[PDB]
RNA sequence: GAGGGAACCCACU
């Protein structure tokens, strides 16, 4: 009756951004990305490639609410960095990690297969 | 129109004020047929 | 209360009609008052 | 001025129901009544009536 | 001869199905 | 058609209810005037009211399939006279009682125990994602209880930044020791049973019930006396959602390993039955070879079901004791006890040690039929196994005998409970 | 539907693991439910409290 | 009689009078959600 | 010659916001600069907190004569 | 006001309802004001006495200056003016408080608005406040009667009680020793 | 005997035959206040203190203590009596199939799971309740753990991918009944498809899914405002005026059946079965068997569920919260004696007083099978794939998806329709009405001081007037 | 640049799982691997049922779902595959979809098995996977019943519906001697030793490595039949770089715009 | 009343081995053998086969209407 | 874009 649709947990709608950022003015060089229908899978890879950037001062991700499909990623760097460009270099980290990862186990398939 | 006998699955003609019973065996309980409307089911 | 070596003072009821017929109605009102406090508190619970 | 409830409709949501529907047991004393005595389990119900099924509530 | 104590268990629950065999659970009605 | 859909000032547009929203939110029976208070309208995608787990001690409610009504307020007049005078936050501390009548329960008590023992470290990472969920934080990450070898943040932190304000407060754990305040580790805990909140800070101590639940001179009542109605809104919803996300880490269980007792535990209760059992032997002896002095006050019968019955308090006092003293740090009955969240001592004592005497009407089992209990006994058995004494415990399982009195106990209560109700909702109509 | 094999109540449409025990009326299946009541021609003896008799007897 | 519309709880005075059916109410099933503040109910889409 | 209480109650507060409010929502000139909010509660709100919300509130004393408090002049304590 | 205090609780119980939590005002004022309690203060006794006194000025249950007026008012706030003596006392300012001079104006200030904080509004429904006050814990609720029966005794005015009671106490000798009792 | 009853089917020999031989003899209340039961054999076999040497009768099993609903308890003696007196009401209330000819009856409400279990943890009394054969519930894997706080309070967190795979799916039957009836010839009902400029008083609903019966057929789809059976009555140019049978509002179904036959007067008559499949939600009913109500509260998909080293992810997790003031011990044993059935692939025993089975063997069994012996195991976090630190109890526990839905409980309203004499809203959701502001919510807002409140509540949201 | 360098070791590779290890990866990364295998990988499963005739005692609802449940095989197509919301045709096409159809009467005595072989599909490389053992039952017809429907399947993942889920069970451990201590056992000798363990038989613990974080992760991903198990992980390992590289686009947009 | 096509904690295909799993019993196989010899290894697999009830070859015995 | 009551039973918190 109040069943949401299964595809509203991965479907953006008719003028929903993905990803906005906000300025914390808690604290400089803090920002809040904002990322709509996305859950823990992204926002815990994106969260911990973060933490392993040493400019990056606090890193953290949440659901706000589970029945909503929104990750907030709160990003704050040194004043020589900026959570933008440590958001972008960790996606960049992530990528490259998963393109090395693919290719082998490519390379682990091909060798188990011919023995 | 087209109604299945209770009893003995026939496919009886029904009208209007017309007695609800089988020509062939005259049970009295009679069904409707199933709807030549297409419906769809989401195999969810 | 009248009784030889019985404290006038503390002796007391539990039946407030009786203490309202012998001692008066802020007497009474005082008698309902712990008798209340110590239906309430029994439990160890806390009305204000 | 008669007894209400002798014949019930069958309860035909579990098949658990039905039984326990088919072997009930009603004592026709008032359900306002707030003397605990025939309400309680008592020690000849043993073997006899099922020590834990009874209703909650004001049966 | 007697029901030992080690077949008690298969015992009673054979009689117990022989009485719910013949009487059922609706039996008084 | 569209010129019907103009609208004009002074008109009145009947939109549908949005978040926001302020509605009167209701649980019958309406007790007390906590049972209708306001809340804030939130949309979200199914079917039932969800509702804060704080709230449901006020309410009397839990989710076993209560239903709730919700009104909402047509006009400004109401809707302003609800915002100022039946919000929830205005309705935390009673009238009744001087006290609040919300607390921390049933997750988040038993992991706010777990969360401020002292040996809680946490980990950058985790110590992030717990201050993402801190919704009046600062900012600032405190610098950590431990810099080195690795920087590692106790629970004490976090919560003191959960911690509104300047809070000054001193409670003691449920599990202080008597003797401790007058002791040379009065001020410096050995246990970390006195708690002591400072500067909003809570310096030491492990928060329980008697901290953080609905009792006076609690952390939440001196946060609403101090800080406000909105500041404690928002200590309340910081604590439930700070702890229950470290929950995820630490986790919390219940299981059948924490029932089980020792060897020699299991010994012990054995042997205290036994003993027990033989001591209401020698007082049946004494009775029945008239040799049993009645007491002032009292008959013959009464000055023996007295007797009895506390050499079998004393052995279910004694075989819980036993029990308890038996529960490892690990085990989670204790976990859940030693919190306030759920269950108490006696509760542990029964399902590890022993069930205890079945009472109807404040006596032992009555002899139902003629001198006898069951017609499983002989008659004139005024032992304790024939009256209604539960040697078993929950896991060990009662026997026929011991299950059916068990139903007579049981049936007490819900007699108790269906019969009080209709009396007691006649005495609140009356007083008011 | 006395008497029948499961194969001869399964022909009539019928469950038999069906109990039986019901009526059908109007098409409503009613269960009569046992009713409790003090035994008769047996002599009880009472005391009836807040009474003028101290002891009854009664059949 | 007109004595058994005005007397009992269900009657005109304690029935109609001193409570009644309301509009603009919704009832429904609780269900718990540690994501909310204590202030704040979670309201289905068809009843809003 | 004012006994009662210097203090707004809370039920004065609650009936003065929700007139206020309402007279509002019914375009009643607003007696503050707002900085572009809406809903007539705030609005009624940031009135109070100002002390320029054009009600006087009459306090009935239990012998039937009444006192006079303009919202500016009793104490905005809670 | 100890030898009022002694008249008032004759069982010697301490443990007393009042609005102002004054132990935990000073302690709040301490560690605002970072209060040392290892060091001299700079706050006079006089201004302590003077203080109290006005404050006690100040906070007013029942209005007026005719001696009516004046009466009820000390006996309204009597419990909170000795409570307010006693823990605000010169000495226990000088030497266990250690408070100096703007954090006794300062706790001075929280009292009193903590005070008029606490006074009853006008337009409080006490009457159904208290009916639900205790309705609602009878929910939960020598063969004496207790809990909901005894207070169903209570409020409906019973004559017969189901079972009536007299706490009989003795004077002198015949209380202490047991053949005379 | 037992020799002789091992064989009914081929000796004859029956049960009579063993009342018949002396052995067994019904005994009443009034004649056992006079015999000596021995609880079991182990008492006729004595020494010591014997307590008795003059033992007249035997129980056959203690477990015939209990009724039909209490008998399916595993280890009733385990739980506190107030829970078995909570799961012998609960338990018919318990969704299975309740009749196996439930096709053809056309019942007003009938409740039907996609895949009923038999327990894995049974009593022996469940082989002559049918239990096996009529099932109400399904063997879950249940932790019990506090997993993101949306069991609280007495629910259950439920996977959503199993709930995919048909977890607790059932259907929903709801039967309507209609006939012609000639109140004389003056209103002569018909069964007959309503036209537009013809019929007096339709209800600006649709009448296009109706056949030219008046009866709407099988496999069609129907909503709140959508009739079924078409009926109009003559009125004695709207020659007659609309009583058609609409379905009740807000429950979405699919036409099941529709039967046509004769009632006893004989009129035609007309029952029609509407079909609405109930997939498990937020707000409905879950119960162990032993006294553990509770609504679900949220449903997590499998990738967020905690997983076992195996990858096994609970399809339900209930707080721990729930155990120890119910003392439900028998819930933690059926869920440990589970976890020993399904490994060793048996139907586990739990007869209330067996002596044979103990939580110490079961334990025994349990760690017999590669599992830690109490039950638990090293649960990781779904969403981030730590390692809980506890660790979790989780086996298979037998539960039973009750009738209440929150969809047959959720009600709001607006405005709509007011009763004639006193014009205040209707009673129940099924007539759009609204809820009762009663005198003790009347008592609580005078408590509050909401003097407007109270008056819109009391005045001019029930009925105004002037 | 803070990029791993995970590596990998295939321990098994049979048709219906695989056992692998990834070493000198994040746990994040590693949980995100399992998460994507559970709930991101796409595969083609029927989601749209038409029934024409159904004499069975299973009613339609039922079938529907016992038919979305059946997997079919999925490799090399579900990639070429559109989803139905990103595909120009108006309801459904060859590029966006696979008919299936079935037509069973049972006309004999004997019960008549309708299985997942009687699922005829116009394009050949989507069969049910059972067809390529035993069949996957849908429903049993006694003589008379009929069962005729005509289905589409269409590409998804298991985030929308369990079953588009690719993987049976998803084994997923890391640290298997406890050396980090993100467990902690109470009495750490009851319990049974991971198959991963590198400890002596009278050990229970790998001693507390403080410096320690979890860096070995070993996996046993087993399919139900839809993908090669192999073809799961890179198809996992793809989507994810996928996602990663859609939010890296929306994030350059908005970094651009503002 | 069927056995269901998907293990539901798992999803393991269990529709398939209802009738091998009859088969397996029918050889005098424990149920833990034929359970260990249709590859169910985890006990959520193995508890679908174990606990199912097959209705519907009692509702098979009925004659259809349609 | 809304046309019954009453009694009784069962159940929910
Ligand atoms: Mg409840
Ligand atoms: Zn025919
Ligand atoms: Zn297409
Ligand atoms: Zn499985």
């Amino acid at each position: 009756m109040n069943a949401p649709p299964a595809f509203e947990s991965f479907l953006l709608f008719e003028g929903e951004k993905k990803i906005t950022i906000n300025k914390d003015t808690k604290v400089p060089n803090a920002c809040l990305f904002t990322i709509n229908k996305e859950d823990h899978t992204l926002g815990n890879i994106i969260k911990s490639q973060l933490l392993k950037d040493p400019q990056v001062l606090f890193a953290g991700y949440k659901v706000p609410h589970p029945l909503e499909h929104k990750i907030i990623i709160r990003v704050q760097t040194t004043p020589d960095y900026s959570p933008q460009e440590a958001f972008t270099n960790a996606i960049t980290d992530l990528i490259s990690e998963l393109s090395l990862l693919e290719e082998r186990f490519r390379v682990a398939i091909k060798d188990k297969q011919e023995g | 129109m087209i109604y299945i006998c209770g009893e003995c699955h026939t496919e009886n003609e029904i009208k209007s004020r017309d007695p609800i019973r089988c020509r062939e065996c005259g049970y009295r309980i009679m069904y409707k047929k199933r709807t030549k409307r297409l419906v769809v089911f989401d195999a969810r | 209360l009248s009784e030889k070596d019985v404290d006038p003072v503390r002796t007391t009821s539990n039946d407030i009609v009786e203490i309202f017929t012998v001692l008066g109605i802020e007497a009474v009102r005082k008698a309902l008052e712990r008798e209340l406090y110590h239906v309430i508190s029994f439990d160890g619970s806390y009305v204000n | 001025q008669a007894r209400a409830g002798v014949s019930q409709v069958l309860n035909r949501l579990t098949f658990a129901s039905t039984l326990s529907h088919l072997r009930r047991l009603n004592s026709p004393i008032g359900r306002d009544g707030k003397l605990a005595k025939p309400r309680q389990l008592h020690n000849t119900l043993w073997g006899m009536v099922c020590p834990a099924e009874t209703p909650e509530g004001h049966a | 001869d007697e029901i030992t104590p080690d077949l008690w268990q298969e015992a009673c629950w054979i009689v117990i199905s022989s009485y719910f065999d013949e009487k059922g659970l609706v039996r008084q009605q | 058609k569209p010129s019907d859909l103009h609208l004009q000032t002074g008109y009145k547009v009947e939109r549908h209810m949005c978040d926001g929203d302020i509605v009167i939110f209701n649980r019958q029976p309406t007790l007390h005037k906590m049972s209708m208070m306001g809340h804030r309208v939130r949309i979200l995608p199914w079917s039932t009211f969800r509702l804060n787990l704080s709230v449901t001690t006020p309410y009397n409610a839990d989710f076993d399939g209560d239903e709730m009504n919700l009104h909402l307020p047509q006009s400004l007049e109401t809707r302003a006279e609800i915002q100022e005078l039946a919000m929830v936050p205005r309705m935390i501390v009673t009238p009744q009682s001087n006290r609040p009548v919300m607390g921390i329960v049933q997750d988040t008590l038993t992991a706010v125990r777990k969360f401020t023992k002292r040996d809680v470290f946490l980990e950058r990472g985790e110590v992030m994602n717990l201050l993402m969920f801190l919704s009046t934080w600062d900012g600032k990450v405190p610098q950590p209880a431990i810099l080195k070898p690795r920087p590692l943040w106790t629970g004490k932190q976090i919560f003191s930044l959960i911690i509104p304000g300047h809070i000054n407060c001193i409670r003691t754990h449920s599990t202080h020791p008597d003797d401790e305040d007058s002791g040379p580790y009065k001020h410096i805990s050995p246990g970390d049973t006195k708690v002591v909140v400072e500067n909003g800070e809570l310096i030491m101590g492990i928060l329980c019930k008697k901290s953080l639940g609905t009792s006076a001179g609690s952390l939440v009542h001196i946060s609403y006396l101090e800080m406000g109605h909105d500041i404690t809104r928002l200590f309340y919803s910081n604590i439930q959602t700070v702890i229950n996300n470290w929950l995820l880490i630490e986790g919390h269980t219940i299981g059948i390993g924490d029932s089980i007792a020792d060897s020699k535990t299991y010994q012990d209760i054995q042997n205290t039955i036994k003993k027990a059992k033989q001591d209401v032997i020698e007082v049946i002896e004494k009775a029945h070879n008239n040799e049993l002095e009645p007491t002032p006050g009292n008959t013959l019968r009464q000055t023996f079901e007295n007797q009895v019955n506390r050499i079998l308090n004393d052995a279910r006092d004694k075989t819980g004791s036993s029990a308890q003293k038996s529960l490892s740090e690990y085990n989670n009955f204790k976990s859940m006890v030693v919190s306030g969240a759920k269950g108490s001592k006696i509760n542990i004592s029964q399902v590890i040690a022993v069930v205890g005497q079945q009472n109807v009407e404040g006596k032992r089992i009555p002899f139902g039929f003629k001198h006898r209990t069951l017609p499983h006994f002989i008659k004139d058995d005024y032992g304790p196994e024939s009256r209604g004494f539960v040697e078993n415990s929950y896991l060990a399982g009662l026997t026929p005998t011991e299950f059916f009195f068990h139903a007579m106990g049981g049936r007490e209560g819900l007699i108790d409970t269906a019969v009080k109700t209709a009396e007691t909702g006649y005495i609140q109509r009356r007083l008011i | 539907l006395n008497g029948l094999t499961d194969r001869d109540l399964c022909e009539l449409n019928e469950c038999p693991l069906d109990p039986g025990g019901y009526f059908i009326i109007n098409g409503s299946e009613k269960v009569l439910i046992a009713q409790e009541k003090m035994a008769t021609n047996t002599v009880y003896v009472f005391a009836k409290k807040d009474s003028k008799y101290a002891y009854t007897g009664e059949c | 009689s007109l004595k058994q519309r005005l007397k009992g709880k269900e009657g005109r005075v304690r029935g109609n009078l001193m409570g009644k059916r309301v509009d603009f109410s919704a009832r429904t099933v609780i269900t718990p959600d540690p994501n909310l503040s204590i202030d704040q109910v979670g309201v289905p889409r068809s009843i809003a | 010659k004012r006994i009662t209480t210097p203090y707004m109650t809370k039920y004065e507060r609650a009936r003065v916001l929700g007139t206020r409010a309402l007279q509002i929502a019914m375009c009643a000139p607003v007696m503050v600069e707002l900085e572009g909010e809406t809903d007539p509660l705030l609005i009624a709100m940031k009135e109070l907190k100002a002390r320029k919300i054009p009600i006087i509130i009459r306090r009935y004393l239990p012998d039937g004569s009444y006192e006079d408090w303009g919202v500016d002049e009793l104490i905005i304590s809670d | 006001d100890r030898e009022v205090l002694r008249v008032i609780f004759p069982t010697g119980d301490s443990k007393v309802v009042l609005p102002c939590n004054l132990l935990r005002m000073i302690w709040n004022a301490q560690k605002i004001f970072h209060i040392n309690p290892r060091l001299p203060s700079d706050l006079h006794p006089i201004k302590v006495v003077e203080g109290v006194k006005e404050l006690s000025k100040k906070l007013v249950i029942v209005n007026g200056d005719d001696p009516l007026s004046r009466q009820a008012q000390e006996n309204a706030t009597l419990l909170f003016n000795i409570h307010l003596r006693s823990t605000l006392c010169s000495r226990r300012m000088a030497e266990e408080f250690r408070l100096s001079g703007e954090a006794f104006d300062w706790l001075l200030g929280e009292i009193e608005s903590k005070f008029n904080q606490a006074i009853a509004h006008p337009g409080e429904m006490v009457g159904a406040l208290a009916a639900q006050s205790l309705g609602e814990p009878a929910t939960q609720m020598k063969n004496v009667t207790l809990g909901v029966p005894r207070l169903k005794e209570l409020i409906n005015i019973s004559k017969k009680p189901k079972t009536p009671s007299l706490t009989v106490f003795l004077l002198g000798q015949s209380a202490r020793d047991a053949e005379r009792a | 005997h037992i020799d002789q009853l091992k064989e009914r089917e081929y000796n004859n020999y029956s049960w009579q035959d063993l009342v018949a031989s002396g052995v067994v003899e019904y005994i009443d209340t009034l004649e056992e206040e006079t015999v000596m039961l021995a609880m079991t054999p182990d008492d006729l076999q004595e020494k010591e203190v014997a307590y008795c040497s003059t033992y007249t009768h035997c129980e056959i099993h203690p477990s015939m203590i209990l009724g039909v609903c209490a008998s399916i308890i595993p280890f009733p003696d385990h739980n506190q009596s107030p829970r078995n007196t909570y799961q012998s009401a609960m338990g018919k209330q318990a969704m299975g199939v309740y009749i196996t000819n439930f096709h053809v009856r056309m019942d007003t409400l009938a409740h039907v799971l996609y895949y009923p279990q038999k327990p894995l943890v049974t009593t022996r009394s469940m082989e002559y309740l049918r239990f096996r054969e009529l099932p109400a519930g399904i063997n879950s894997i249940v932790a019990i753990a506090s997993y993101t706080g949306y069991n609280q309070e007495d629910s259950v967190i439920m996977n959503r991918s199993a709930v995919d795979r048909g977890f607790f799916r059932s259907v929903f039957y709801r039967s309507y009944k209609e006939q012609e009836s000639k109140k004389g010839f003056d209103q002569e009902e018909v069964f007959e498809k309503p036209t537009r400029e013809t019929c007096q008083g339709m209800r600006h609903a649709i009448y296009d899914k109706l056949d030219d019966d008046g009866l709407i057929a099988p496999g069609v789809r129907v909503s709140g405002d959508d009739v079924i059976i078409g009926k109009t009555v003559t009125l004695p140019r709207y020659t007659k005026r609309d009583c058609s049978t609409f379905l009740r509002t807000s429950e979405t179904g699919i036409v099941d059946q529709v039967m046509v036959t004769l009632n006893q007067e004989g009129y035609k008559f007309c029952k029609i079965r509407v079909r609405s499949v109930r997939i498990p939600q937020i707000g409905d009913k879950f119960a162990s068997r032993h006294g553990q109500k509770g609504t679900c509260g949220i449903q997590y998909r499998q990738e967020d569920m905690p997983f076992t080293c195996e990858g096994i992810t609970p399809d339900i997790i209930i707080n721990p919260h729930a155990i120890p003031s119910r003392m439900t011990i028998g819930h933690l044993i059926e869920c440990l004696q589970g976890k020993v059935s399904a490994n060793k692939g048996e139907i586990g025993d739990a007869t209330p007083f067996n002596d044979a089975v103990n939580v110490q063997k079961i334990s025994n069994l349990l760690s017999d099978y590669g599992y830690h012996l109490r039950g638990n195991e090293v649960l990781y976090n779904g969403f981030t794939g730590r390692k809980i630190t506890s660790q979790i109890f989780i086996g298979p526990t037998y539960y039973q998806r009750l009738k209440h839905m929150v969809d047959d409980k959720i009600h709001s309203r607006a405005r709509g329709p007011i009763q004639i004499l006193n014009r205040q809203p209707m009673e129940g959701r099924s007539r759009d009405g609204g809820l009762r502001f009663g005198e003790m919510e009347r008592d609580c807002q005078i408590a509050h001081g909401a003097a407007q409140f109270l008056r819109e509540r009391l005045f001019e949201a029930s009925d105004p007037y002037q | 640049p803070y990029a791993n360098q995970p590596t990998v070791r295939i321990t098994e590779l049979t048709d219906e799982n695989v056992k692998f290890i990834i070493e000198n990866t994040d746990l994040a990364v590693a949980n995100s691997i399992r998460r994507v295998f559970i709930a991101e990988v796409p595969i083609i499963a029927i989601d749209w049922v038409q029934i024409d005739a159904n004499s069975s005692v299973l009613h339609d609802e039922f079938i529907a779902h016992r038919l979305g449940l059946i997997p079919l095989t999925s490799d090399d197509i579900v990639d070429k595959l559109q989803y139905s919301r990103d595909c120009t045709c108006e309801e459904f096409c060859p590029e966006c979809s696979v008919e299936f159809t079935l037509d069973v009467r049972c006309n004999e005595d004997q019960t008549r098995h309708v299985t997942s072989r009687d699922l005829i599909s116009n394009s050949p490389r989507v069969i049910p996977v059972t067809s390529r053992q035993d069949d996957i039952l849908i429903v049993k017809l006694r003589k008379g019943q009929e069962l005729r429907l005509r289905a589409y399947a269409k590409k998804g993942f298991g985030k929308e519906h369990a079953k588009w889920n690719p993987t049976a069970g998803v084994a997923f451990e890391y640290d298997p001697d406890n050396a980090l201590r993100h467990t902690v056992y109470p009495k750490p000798e009851e319990w049974p030793k991971s198959e991963y363990s590198e400890l002596d038989e009278d050990e229970s613990q790998a001693p507390y490595d403080p410096n320690g974080k979890p860096e070995r992760f070993y996996y046993n991903v087993e399919s139900c039949g839809s993908l090669r198990p192999e073809t799961i992980v890179l198809s996992a390992l793809s989507g994810l770089k996928k996602k990663l590289s859609d939010l890296q686009t929306q994030l350059s947009h908005e970094i651009q715009s503002d | 009343m069927i056995i269901p096509v998907r293990c539901f904690t798992c999803g393991k295909i269990v529709g398939n081995k209802w009738e091998a799993y009859l088969g397996l019993l029918q050889a005098e196989y424990t149920e833990g053998d034929a359970l260990d010899a249709l590859g169910l290894k985890r006990y959520c697999c193995r508890r679908m086969l174990l606990a199912h009830v097959d209705l519907i070859e009692k509702l098979l015995n009925y004659a259809p209407l349609e």
